[PDB]
């Protein structure tokens, strides 16, 4: 499991994004 | 010599009516530079928004 905690961590690492409207 | 006294009532009823139509273009640009303990990243964005 700790290729699954490295791959979790990885994902950590980053960002979700930002929700925007342009309407 | 001579005065005049006036007395005027008016009732104006106006319609209107409008239609319109907007064509909107849009190119967005973006640059990230992300910094961790050990973790660098950087990033470009470019985004073509027609309307």
């Amino acid at each position: 499991t700790q290729e699954e905690h490295l791959k979790e961590i990885m994902k950590h690492i980053v960002k979700i994004e930002v929700k925007g409207e342009e309407a | 010599q001579s005065t005049q006294n006036t007395d005027s009532q008016t009732r104006t009823i106006s319609k209107n009516t409008s239609t319109s139509r907007t064509h909107t273009s849009e190119v967005h640009g973006n640059a990230e530079v992300h910094a961790s303990f050990f973790d660098i990243g950087g990033s470009v964005s470019a985004g073509f928004s027609n309307s």
